[PDB]
């Protein structure tokens, strides 16, 4: 065990538990041979660049999942959400950490992934002839998240005994507490919007139920503390 | 000119020669592709990706779906009993139409190589006890008894000790073609068994839950293969 | 030994049925002896699923025409094919100025003569097609809406300044060629409801396989 | 003879295929090119070229036509005062049509690279002063005042001491497709805007003439380029 | 990064329609089953204002032809398609002996067999084809007129002695090639009135592009 720092942020972490480095790539910079060589794309390091703390979520026994939205969860946030909306263009890779904090008299597993371009897909009026599209409160929740409803088709009709095959990691009770996952800048273009497009969705669902015998904290804190890494930023408003 | 007579095949068309054709825009330069994470380029790498397998593949209520994914074990099962048990089976029903291997199988005929399950103990910590996870290859008839399973190829498993297990299928092949009712499919016979008995009690001290699940995850080796294009599918896009 | 067939190019070759054009004498159905068919690769029931594995993807179409009556026969009417590409626009008549601009390619090929066959490269500005997008262009009705991934349309008429003496059917096959694909996803488990987004019937929401009774029977 | 098997697409026209034909006048010499000043190889050259750009594009009356070539400033105007104002849009309709950059781009669909404004004053050599221009890429809505346009990337010209002044637009990406009535324009959005206010007011000596005007020449960067010939004119050969 | 497209050869590739030729049965128009066609560029309606960007140029043609009946059908007739070289006597009837002089390439083909096509040299006696003469050729009507600016006459016609059974069009495509050109000059912003001179509507005068209220809004 060991207290890592990012400037003004400091967060007590267990010392190398193993991350998954999504897709086998770093989150890396943009060469200068590009679409905008021109406006040179300012670098954020100092405070832009550090520990978000998210207002932490309480597993319950009836838990359904829960599920952010990349960069929206930011863009409200601080003075990164500063730059992601008064700057025309974003690319921004991921440092992701989840943890929750139980007795070992508590039983559960999550399953935590990353789902580049994660559209939702509502219910479409229940007998399917209703078009109604996904709100903006379902579509980009913010740093609240929000809830599943359909966890096993994953709220957009594909398995979710199939997201495994996206960058995962595990974190059942009985072994570890705390999941990390390194997200490098996926996307169809160098750079894109960071207030409309949601390049990816942080998804975390109990796939084994929480559980406990009466008299043990009902509730297991979910704690997501996340760090933007070589992020970058063009053309101030 | 050039002296040439026109053979057979001339003027048709074979919706899988793979011939050239005309480029309609010769002076378009498209897009030039960039970098982008994760490429994939043979099917068979997804194929030894674990999956969750929904063993317990029994509730259909839309509400207790997400049971499938996980069985159980307790404190009531006495010693010796059978816990669960399924086939190896990748691309027919039941258990492995989950796994992302088993909806690839589908768009295939053949195939055959090692397969390979994990099994995941997610009850509280404090929990103890053994499982006999036991293979019958093809033919063999699911064993009687725990005791008779204990004498195949089998693996006790203790969850107090390690929280995981993996399980190697050391071969399946569905090469043994089928023509039934008058629709001729390529089937299994070689539905390997796995069995799981209770080998000892579920274990708890007062305080922890008398009920824990587990979880099946399961993905090919290396030496999978796959063989026959053939699309078919109950989802399709509709009018 | 050999994985050969498992690979991207070989599991998506093949030319498909994607289109079919229906140009009768009398009727209700393109009723001007010509029609517009925007580039559509779900024309292939199979197909949507099948792609909709990755996230995205990159590749050039074969297409393949086949043109006889209703009944499969072959008869002395020429035909023009015009594609018009994404951003050019579509003939409103059978006499639009369209179908005489140079830059909208045409091919012009008798019934007779066999199947038309061109190839169409990789339009989109972006790096790559992409079947999911999380966002809306610069509650919405433009969620997941990648306008960039248009590949033009295909416009058909029998050629003269007359209608055609005979009720004709066109038929499309496209075989995808050069396919690269990146992240890879859930395979689609619920029926689809629409051609635009991925919503699902909330009712009739189905287990991805056959079930069972107990977890201790086969 | 020589075995072949033709392929669809035989026998076919395309308006496109750049394929040879047989010569009418095999025998024919025609006359030799002999060299002649200033050759055209690629229209990229004619866009780098100034033209002059009718920021002014207000006065259609006939006899004012002249008119859209040049603005004004006058002594009038007060510090601070919004002189004028416009978009970087080369391809779409206003004040760009004017220049020859805009003209090109019509007979093309995308493009994309830097421009270059230059503006010229015709003032009496007496007056002096200074206007301020600003650039509010795109998105950044017009600048409320002079003061908050002070802010963004903006350009003091003190004509009392230069008489010309160029500015460089980094960026404009006609890119974005849009399918509006029924009728597919991949059109702009990248409106850039280009703002000018009287930074102080115009001063002059009794004697010099209380009004000047100025002119706006436009043309793009060598790093300028176009995307899919699109013949369209309102202009035709008449019967 | 490249540029290719936006050269002079790229921008005036491309088979456009610049003639059109009619030869109907019961007609006021072409009665004696056939017709003289004096190569006009101008013909694909686009082209006048483009080539009219340079002063000076030089280039080669490859035309293709296409006929059908009106309705845009094929029958089993013969064409003959003579091409009169600048100099040589067009025919002024459907026996005229121009149509048997040697000297006029002529290239027969029938309805059934695709189009024709031919490539045609840079024939002007000067070094380029001038789309303006400041001058008269040793107030006028001459002025303005480089007659060295010939190509030539394309003359069509149903072979054999009697009339045609069917009605027909031919319609004639030209892709220009090699092309070279000199002195760029104003882009036409005033509508043209005659295939001569640039004449222009002295009362119709009307400003380059949209015009707006104020030089402050937009």
């Amino acid at each position: 065990v060991a207290q890592l720092t990012i400037g003004n942020s400091t967060i007590t972490t267990q010392e190398a538990a193993n991350i998954i480095v999504g897709y086998g790539e770093w989150p890396s910079y943009c060469s200068d041979s590009d679409a905008t060589a021109v406006d040179k794309p300012t670098r954020p390091d100092v405070s832009v660049n550090r520990f978000y703390t998210l207002d932490t979520k309480l597993w319950e026994k009836s838990s359904k999942g829960w599920y952010w939205k990349f960069p929206d969860v930011l863009t409200e946030t601080g003075v990164f959400g500063q730059n992601a909306q008064f700057h025309y263009l974003y690319r921004s890779g991921f440092c992701i950490h989840v943890q929750c904090n139980a007795s070992k008299f508590h039983q559960g597993a999550l399953l935590v992934a990353v789902l580049p371009e994660y559209v939702i897909g509502t219910v479409a009026g229940g007998t399917g002839t209703e078009d109604t599209h996904p709100p903006y409160k379902q579509t980009q929740p913010g740093a609240d998240g929000f809830e599943l409803q359909h966890p096993y088709v994953l709220d957009a009709g594909i398995p979710i005994s199939q997201l495994t095959v996206c960058p995962h990691q595990w974190i059942n009770l009985r072994t570890n507490n705390c999941a990390t996952i390194i997200v490098p800048y996926i996307n169809a273009l160098p750079f894109d919007s960071a207030l409309n497009h949601c390049n990816f969705g942080l998804l975390v669902v109990p796939i084994s139920p929480l559980d406990y015998d009466q008299g043990a904290t009902p509730v297991i804190p979910i704690t997501i503390t996340l760090a933007p890494m070589c992020s970058e930023f063009a053309g101030l408003r | 000119g050039f002296p040439t007579e026109l053979k057979p095949g001339t003027n048709q068309f074979l919706t899988t020669d793979d011939g050239v054709s005309a480029p309609i825009l010769p002076n378009f330069h498209p897009t030039p592709c960039i970098h982008i994470p994760g490429e994939v380029r043979n099917l068979l790498e997804l194929c030894q990706v674990e999956t969750i397998l929904e063993v317990n593949n029994v509730p259909t209520n839309a509400t207790s779906l997400m049971e499938r994914l996980r069985f159980p074990v307790s404190a009531q099962a006495g010693k010796g009993e059978l816990c669960a048990v399924f086939r190896a089976d990748p691309g027919r029903n039941g258990p492995w139409q989950s796994t992302l291997l088993g909806q690839l199988c589908g768009y295939y005929t053949q195939w055959s190589g090692s397969l390979e399950v994990t099994f995941m103990f997610t009850g509280s910590f404090m929990a103890t006890g053994k499982m006999l996870i036991a293979y019958t290859p093809p033919g063999g008839p699911l064993p009687k008894d725990r005791a008779t399973a204990m004498l195949g190829t089998h693996v006790i498993w203790d969850f107090g000790l390690q929280s995981s297990v993996t399980l190697v299928i050391p071969w399946i092949s569905n090469t043994h073609y089928r023509a039934h009712a008058r629709d001729g499919v390529f089937d299994y016979y070689t539905t390997g068994l796995v069995s799981i008995w209770y080998q000892t009690n579920y274990v708890v001290p007062i305080g922890a839950p008398n009920t824990a699940y587990i979880i099946a995850l399961a993905a090919a080796q290396k030496n999978f293969t796959m063989k026959l294009c053939k699309d078919a599918s109950d989802i399709l896009q509709t009018g | 030994h050999s994985t050969a067939e498992t690979t991207l190019d070989s599991f998506f070759s093949r030319a498909g049925l994607v289109g079919e054009i229906d140009l009768p004498l009398k009727g209700t159905t393109n009723p001007n002896g010509y029609a517009n068919w925007d580039i559509d690769i779900t024309g292939y029931a199979q197909m949507r699923r099948k792609v909709e594995l990755f996230t995205y993807m990159r590749f050039d179409a074969e297409f393949t025409f086949v043109a006889c009556t209703p009944t499969g026969e072959v008869v002395p009417q020429l035909l023009q094919y015009m594609f018009v590409p994404p951003g050019a626009p579509k003939p409103d008549s059978r006499e639009s100025l369209a179908w005489q601009t140079a830059t909208n390619p045409s091919v012009f090929v008798k019934l007779s003569d066999p199947p038309a066959q061109v190839s169409v490269p990789f339009m989109s500005p972006a790096s790559a097609y992409q079947w999911f997008y999380d966002g809306y262009p610069t509650k919405d009705l433009e969620y997941g809406a990648m306008p960039n991934n248009m590949m033009g349309t295909f416009s058909v008429r029998t050629v003269g300044t007359s209608k055609s003496k005979y009720p004709l059917v066109v038929r499309i096959y496209m075989r995808m060629k050069h396919v690269r694909a990146w992240i890879p996803r859930p395979m689609r488990n619920q029926n689809y409801l629409f051609k635009a987004n991925p919503n699902y019937a909330g009712n009739s929401i189905k287990p991805t396989g056959a079930s069972r009774t107990a977890i201790t029977t086969l």
